[PDB]
C-alpha cells in the first residue's frame, strides 16, 4: 500500500507548472475561503489598529493534483506547498 | 571501533527513496508520538496583555 | 607553493564528512574555549 502512495504522489507532482493556475486560460478558478478567529488582542486606538490571530483556510478545484486508487484523503507534508500553486491572497488593510 | 566508511555508507543509505512529504504507516494506523516537556523557566506573568512566557526543551 | 595550497585545502575538504564528529569511534573530543568581553552595555532589573 506504501508503494502505491509513492508512486501516486510522483506522479502527481511530476511535470508540474507552478507557475500556471489551475486550468490557465479556462474560466476562472473558484476559492473558497473560510476563518476560525484564536483570539483579537489588542484594539488599540492610539495606534487605530486591532491584532488578530486565526486559521485560514482556502479551498479549490485542481485537475492536475487528481488521483485515483486511494480511497483516503491525503494530508501530506506543509512543505509540498512549495512545489504547488497556491492563491496569493493577501490582507489589504494590514499593517503587519 | 568500526570504520567511519561504515557508519557512512549506513547514514547515506538511511535515506534512498524516503520521501517525507508521507508519515510513517500512513494508510494503515494512526502515527503514535510520545511527547517529553522539561520547563526551564516560566517566564514573567504579563497581566496587562493576558500572557506568560515559557522556556522548554520539547521532546 | 601557491597551487600547492590550491589543491591542498580541496584534498582536506574533499571526503569528509559533517554529520560524525571527530574520533567518532574514539575517545571524546576535547574542546577549549576562550571568551574575549567587548562590552556588557545593559543590566536591566527590571527585566
Ligand atoms: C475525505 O474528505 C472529504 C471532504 O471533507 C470527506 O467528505 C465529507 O464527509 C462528510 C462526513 O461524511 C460529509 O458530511 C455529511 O454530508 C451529508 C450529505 O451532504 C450531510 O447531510 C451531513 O450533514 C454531513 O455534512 C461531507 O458532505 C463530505 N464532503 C462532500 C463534499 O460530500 C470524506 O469523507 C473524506 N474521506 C475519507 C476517507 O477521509
Amino acid at each position: 500500500n506504501m508503494s502505491f502512495v509513492k508512486e501516486t504522489v510522483d506522479k502527481l507532482l511530476k511535470g508540474y507548472d507552478i507557475r500556471l493556475r489551475p486550468d490557465f486560460g479556462g474560466p476562472p478558478v473558484c476559492v473558497g475561503m473560510n476563518i476560525d478567529i484564536a483570539s483579537i488582542d489588542m484594539v488599540s486606538e492610539v495606534n487605530m489598529d486591532y491584532t488578530l490571530t486565526m486559521y485560514f483556510q482556502q479551498y479549490w478545484r485542481d485537475k492536475r493534483l487528481a488521483y485515483s486508487g486511494i480511497p483516503l484523503n491525503l494530508t501530506l507534508d506543509n512543505r509540498v506547498a512549495d512545489q504547488l500553486w497556491v492563491p496569493d491572497t493577501y490582507f489589504l488593510n494590514d499593517k503587519k | 571501533k568500526v570504520p567511519e566508511g561504515d557508519v557512512t555508507v549506513i547514514l547515506n543509505n538511511l535515506l534512498e527513496g524516503y520521501d517525507n512529504k508521507l508519515r510513517p504507516d500512513i494508510g494503515v494506523k494512526p502515527t503514535l508520538i510520545h511527547t517529553d516537556m522539561y520547563v526551564n523557566s516560566i517566564g514573567p506573568v504579563n497581566a496587562i496583555n493576558m500572557e506568560y512566557t515559557i522556556d522548554i526543551f520539547f521532546a
